[PDB]
């Protein structure tokens, strides 16, 4: 390569974080609208930024989902981490769910109040962190904006998917998820 | 917590008197020795286990061997007849304990 | 002087000196014919420690406007007849010993004040 | 609380006290052994991204070899174990760097200096990322030179301790 | 004993963690079915693995218990730590309580769904941690099982008791309890 | 966050800068004094079970001497104070060791080396537990020998610093 | 000043923590009854210990406040930190609120049960911490009391105010608030 | 987790590797530069109140220069960033000291030793508070003397390393 | 050339050279008869700083496809008549100075381009 | 933030001219000095507080005393008649300030 | 002796010696005319490792009351005809190698016991 | 994971025989070499990559060059005719692999 001081060669190393799949969720970015969280192999979550809703319920029947217990617990714990980590999430009308047969589908409405102190710039911070290391391409923002984060998309949809190698924009990494585990109880309002 | 001292010793003039003090906290705590003559307040004779305070005659020298401490009076003078006391704190400090007091007579 | 069994004893080492900053002052008593008994001590910061068997009846304090060290002993029920003494103790110029010190000693002694308790 | 996980024995033949990364952990699919003079530092430093990744990979190795395979893939083990393995405040550091438009580590690529006669290497440093790509060497060659001097200093310290 | 290098004697030290009673809960193991948490002196909790239920209510009236406030706060905070630390506890029908006159009695049904992703292997992990350093004898499992932990017992019952020296299998230690204080908000599902 | 609690003064007469354990803290009911060369390390190490226990015991000593007795026994003080006293990730480390069927520390028994002429000792290490009992010395005598060499090294360093 | 070892002058430094206003809440003490938390400039909270109630509702309609979303989010997150950090707060009848038009007003009744295991010595610990470095003057207690903290006042009232320089007793510091961020989930009972 | 934030470059002309506090951060409105021998210690110590404040002030400097001004003042940035900047267990330490009636740091006033010929200074220590006021120098002059000896030791170590 | 009061000024230091990586390029102006005034600077990473009193009207950028450094000043309302100069500044080969540098200087200067603003 | 320089000095040929610059950030910031002759761009004369750039005559030497800096021209030549300027950054860096400029005449 | 295809093979290295603490004992086999194949090993702590292709059919254990090392191989379906050997391996007196050791070797060998599998 | 050895070598008496072994884990793992004569159990000849066990003749010496290891038999005797095997563990340890075995004939 080149030598420093005439004797030290500069060398590089790249980590294969794919081998961490069996113990940790790995977050990938495919393109501006599709991001993925894979859990082990076979399954995982798909995070999509869209202009098409899938749920028009304005209900999120978690107590029913829990009573039936047909959902994959490893995906539900990713979703509760995502949700609980959203700062100042005081607009419950912005969140609809459809838990059916174990199917996981959660929809956040970013156009609800659409720019500081809004829904979109709360939900999108958690998104930026869970899909960190690639998700920035989906935000209509330059650097230097820690709060007023907005995208042009109206909905953030989280659904269960199957495993497929979708890591086209950026490589898998456990870091986004692991970082969020420390944010679970921060910025959560009373009642 | 208690310290044990003999109630008395006797020494002929010119001989060496030794008085001892023992207790369990002594490997951690320092002993101090005081001399009381009838009618007065005690005066410190040995500071920490062995150090002699200024003004105290060279006859007085202390030492220790772990759980016991001692005061040696070399070349005892009639001037040294007195009640000598040891003190030390308990194992955790805080509480200060005086021993029974050893009467040293010079015969 | 003479105290009655239900009276409070109040002694001040005004004669010796007291409430000198940097030192841990203490009180000691000697019942007639007996050895010495520690009563308690006060640090320059005002923090105190008392003989656990005596503690519930005893207060040691320093009046910093007067530079006087004093002892107050409640319910002086006969058994408290003794000669009472002050001693200056160790000094302290570090944070670690400000409110508590593992060790102390009684180097100068404040002469002794005989207290008689009777009826 | 500070990480507590220790690395398993993975010494090279000429690299005692160190730790070897086998081919499945590396994109290059090569075997790379780092010595104790680099690895020991992971137990002192709280700010090295490489060392935290080294612990996550070691964790996986031990968890897969020591534990019985689960029914369905569960992430309870990592949710409880993670703070013992990594400094979560490094993730936060790199996150803040990113937001504040400062080059940040995304944990995938590292660089180190390797002496051409002895094979002694530095502890890998993270190659930083800014505006969607990696920084060029021409943007951090002064930091590389400092690492070269730190290694020279350490080598000299070693010989001096030999003088007793 | 023996000397290392001809000059260093190997010596041992054992700690008396009983003296820590006045500031910290101390967890003991008596036998396979009975485990104890002592708080100070006079009182504490008894953790029993059994086949006999005591509560058949399917109600846990915490809001009523709180309104009356007749319970010992130092025991209630141990129980909420225990409960909140159970990962993925989405089966509330498995938990019954009887708070009456300040009496504390909580019963977990391990036979409810009876093996990963079940109730028993959630409740038992918290149990294993709070009664750590002795409780392992009660589990029908060898080492190497971090999740699929099962016992043969049907119920885990937590009740208030009086102080008695029951530390027959293993010595008191504050470590189990203190370790759980860091797990209070982990693996807790939404609603 | 890292522990911040400092130990109170509890020096021995010949053990300045150290810390003495009084009889009620020990099963043996003996007084044991460790020097500053062992104790000082507790402020640097994040991974020593002994040092964390040393802080919990010291905490109790100060809390009982400094605070007025409560009405009923309350545990609010420890629930707020605990992270300042111990590394909770050591509890996690030993917990993971246990699960992964690796010898682990249950915090009750420790060992140390004690020089027969000088009385200088090592900082106590935890005696480990596996399959319901303590490991035999014959299963860790190489770690004991390493501790003996670490002490010899330190003694030599001391004399060398004396040479100035 | 004075020299140590004949060559080292002892010198002092005092920090101006006022410049930290734009990123962190700063807590001040004015007198025994009035304490302040300033957020940036223009606004902040006023913490008052009084004998005059302002709210006699026995309701705290947080869900309504959240639905309307007229409140300042930066003040609401200070209040939820304060509230969630109160240990063993099992008396909800002691807390009344009035959220109206974005107005923030929260009243804690310290005379409700008025001394360990009471309401007042729970609410006052959080108060002592958030207003730390000055608030001690308001408590009818000497040092050495970690739990049994009482004041002579009947109510602790938290209201939104405007910015004014009220730092008369003690200087502004971010430390009280920042310290409380680590206590948010400790000592919180179940349901 | 341990703090990870690093200080920005703020060297003095004769104080390389150090960090200068500009007038708006100080009550005295003076410019004060501390060298690398004091500042470097902030990356090793977990228990220095001064170093944590130094990070909060540096954080503000970088956040205000790097980030675009918000609409309304928000505290989300600190709520997420704080653990990367300070040791929250120091707040707890000083809180417990206060409760236990032990002199404690309230973070506003510090002291240091400054050599009269070289300008070399110590890392500032917190001036402690007890019973509503500051402790007098006469209550801690022994700790000041220890700091003076620690500085002398370090100066001698420097010259000795010069002897090679 | 000549600009009107509401026009944008656009200057490129194509003649001197510019957009050379590793250097912090800057713009300076000198109103006739006056001392020098700093306008702003750009780091090799593209990061900029501007004179706070001028900032709202000024853009400094580098076109990396052209290797040209340029200044755009809005609302050039007469007072902006000055000679404008580029300067190369300091270099940077470390991460710490990539987006911000405590110091800079103006070593070579780009000749100077007189700008007249009038109506 | 401003730097102060005298508006002018005068020196007889062969004498030493001294021009000064002062400001509060100077103990932290380095000053740089530039020379401008009528009709041209300024040329740096002193780099950092004292260092002379290559190509600059040995006559030019800088120094500092904390909050002030100075440029000394020893053996002033007619060639040195020029407007000299100092610059330094503000206390927090970022903002670069030029001083007023000192006209140095050679009489 | 002779085993049938569905029978379990049980071998004990009683003759050589075994279950000696501090050592990692192992089993090796050599099909006639072939090279050596590792079967598995057991640490002094009782922890084991097996050849991944054989693992599902093989148990290695030590009887500490008997001081006997033994191998049990299930479903010995003809292909298992081989000479079977024990080897003592490396010792371990440290915690780090108690349940797993990156390396081992086979220094003394336990003679070899030919096993015939047929019908 | 496999190790590669030549199936055979031949050496005239008194010459030097060399047998090699290769694999990818070898820069991390040590090789051990064993000698098997017909009818007996293998005996270790080389311990770790080069060290000779007590009782083994000085003729046997090992060495390595990274991914390959070798056994050299200097001054080969008829006594050395045997099947020699190498072993080493896989990259992650745990799995121990023997090589094919090299038949060494002494002609
Ligand atoms: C850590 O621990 C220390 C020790 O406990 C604690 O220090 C104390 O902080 C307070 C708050 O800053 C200091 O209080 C100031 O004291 C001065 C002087 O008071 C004496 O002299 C005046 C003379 O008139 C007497 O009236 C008075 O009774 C005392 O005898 C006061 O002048 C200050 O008041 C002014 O400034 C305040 C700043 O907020 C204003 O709020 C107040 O309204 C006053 O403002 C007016 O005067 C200003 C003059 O500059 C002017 O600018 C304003 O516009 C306006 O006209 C104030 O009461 C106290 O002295 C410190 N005690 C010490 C060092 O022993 C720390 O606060 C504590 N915590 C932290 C985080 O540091
Ligand atoms: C909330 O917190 C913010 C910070 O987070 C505070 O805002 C700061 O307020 C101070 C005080 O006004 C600003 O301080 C600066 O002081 C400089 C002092 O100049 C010195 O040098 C001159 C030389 O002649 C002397 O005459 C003088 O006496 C001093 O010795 C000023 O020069 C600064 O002026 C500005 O303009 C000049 C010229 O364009 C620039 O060079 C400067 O860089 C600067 O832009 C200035 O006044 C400080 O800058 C403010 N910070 C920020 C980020 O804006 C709030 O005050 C505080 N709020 C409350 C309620 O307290
Ligand atoms: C998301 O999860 C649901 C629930 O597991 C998947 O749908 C089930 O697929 C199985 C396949 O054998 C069917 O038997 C179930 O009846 C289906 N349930 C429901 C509710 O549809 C669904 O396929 C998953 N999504 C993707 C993309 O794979
Ligand atoms: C601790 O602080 C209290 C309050 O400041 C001090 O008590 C005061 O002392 C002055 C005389 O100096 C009296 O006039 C006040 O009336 C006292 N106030 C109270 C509430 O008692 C106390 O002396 C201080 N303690 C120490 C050791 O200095
Ligand atoms: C568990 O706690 C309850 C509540 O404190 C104890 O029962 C009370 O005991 C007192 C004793 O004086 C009686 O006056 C109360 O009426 C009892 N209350 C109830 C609800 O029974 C109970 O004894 C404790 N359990 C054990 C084993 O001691
Ligand atoms: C506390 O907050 C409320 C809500 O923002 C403030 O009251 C509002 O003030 C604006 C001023 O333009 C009015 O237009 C609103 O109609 C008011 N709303 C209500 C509910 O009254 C109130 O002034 C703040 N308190 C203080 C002391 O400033
Ligand atoms: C930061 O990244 C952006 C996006 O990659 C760069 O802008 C692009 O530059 C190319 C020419 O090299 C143009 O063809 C594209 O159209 C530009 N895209 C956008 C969105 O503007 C930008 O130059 C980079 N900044 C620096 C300093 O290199
Ligand atoms: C691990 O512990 C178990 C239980 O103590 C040991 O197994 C026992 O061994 C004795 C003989 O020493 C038998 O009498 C018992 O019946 C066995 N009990 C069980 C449940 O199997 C086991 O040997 C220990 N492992 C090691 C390597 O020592």
């Amino acid at each position: 390569t080149s030598l420093y001081k005439g004797v030290y060669e500069l060398q590089t190393l790249e980590l294969n974080m794919e081998t961490l799949n069996m113990t940790m969720p790995l977050s990938c970015t495919k393109n501006n609208s599709h991001h993925y969280i894979m859990v082990g192999n076979e399954t995982g979550l798909e995070l999509t930024l869209t202009n098409t809703s899938i749920i028009n319920h304005k209900f999120c029947n978690l107590s029913d989902a829990h009573k039936k217990n047909l959902y994959d617990h490893a995906l539900m714990s990713i979703i509760s981490t995502f949700h609980l980590s959203i700062p100042n999430f005081n607009q419950y009308e912005a969140m609809s769910c459809d838990f059916n047969g174990g199917k996981i589908s959660v929809q956040y409405n970013l156009s609800h109040s659409y720019h500081c102190g809004t829904v979109a710039n709360g939900v999108l911070q958690t998104f930026m962190r869970m899909a960190w290391g690639g998700s920035y391409i989906a935000l209509d923002s330059g650097c230097g904006n820690w709060d007023c984060i907005m995208t042009s998309y109206q909905y953030l949809i989280i659904q269960n998917t199957t495993w497929e190698d979708h890591c086209q924009f950026s490589r898998p990494s456990p870091i986004g998820y692991l970082g969020l585990l420390s944010q679970r109880t921060r910025d959560i309002y009373i009642s | 917590y208690e310290l044990t001292q003999p109630p008395s010793v006797s020494v002929s003039p010119g001989q060496t008197a030794r008085i001892t003090c023992s207790g369990d906290a002594l490997p951690k705590q320092y002993a101090y020795w005081y001399q009381q003559k009838p009618g007065q307040a005690p005066v410190m004779v040995i500071y920490k286990d062995s150090e002699r305070p200024s003004g105290i005659p060279e006859r007085f020298s202390g030492s220790n061997s772990g759980t016991t401490v001692t005061l040696t009076i070399s070349g005892v003078q009639a001037e040294d007849e007195a009640d000598y006391y040891c003190q030390s704190a308990d194992s955790d400090g805080t509480y200060r304990v005086f021993g029974g007091g050893t009467k040293v007579t010079v015969l | 002087g003479l105290l009655k069994p239900s009276e409070t004893l109040s002694l001040t080492c005004a004669v010796y000196g007291g409430s000198i900053s940097s030192y841990y002052w203490s009180w000691i008593r000697q019942p007639p014919g007996k050895g010495l008994e520690w009563i308690g001590e006060i640090s320059h910061s005002g923090s105190t420690n008392y003989n656990p068997s005596l503690k519930s009846r005893v207060t040691i304090s320093v009046d910093t406007s007067k530079n006087q060290l004093s002892l107050k002993l409640r319910s002086v029920t006969a058994a408290d007849t003794a000669v009472y003494y002050c001693a200056r103790g160790r000094d302290c110029r570090s944070v670690s010993c400000y409110v508590s010190s593992p060790e102390n000693w009684f180097d100068p002694w404040g002469q002794g004040t005989p207290i008689t308790v009777s009826s | 609380g500070t990480f507590t996980w220790t690395l398993s024995d993975s010494e090279g033949k000429d690299t005692p006290g160190g730790y070897c990364l086998t081919r499945w952990m590396l994109i290059e699919a090569e075997l790379k052994c780092f010595g104790n003079t680099a690895v020991a530092k992971c137990n002192e430093k709280h700010d090295e991204e490489f060392c935290d990744m080294l612990r996550l990979f070691d964790f996986n190795k031990q968890a897969i070899q020591r534990l019985k395979a689960p029914a369905q893939m569960s992430i309870q083990l990592i949710n409880k174990a993670v703070n013992a393995l990594i400094n979560d405040q490094l993730i936060m550091k790199n996150h803040l760097r990113d937001i504040m438009c400062i080059p940040y580590c995304n944990y995938s690529k590292y660089w180190y200096l390797n002496h051409t006669t002895t094979g002694r290497t530095s502890l890998p440093k993270c190659w930083l990322v800014s505006n969607g790509s990696y920084l060029n060497e021409t943007h951090f060659s002064d930091d590389i030179e400092q690492q070269a001097d730190n290694m020279i200093t350490e080598m000299l310290q070693k010989e001096y301790m030999e003088r007793q």
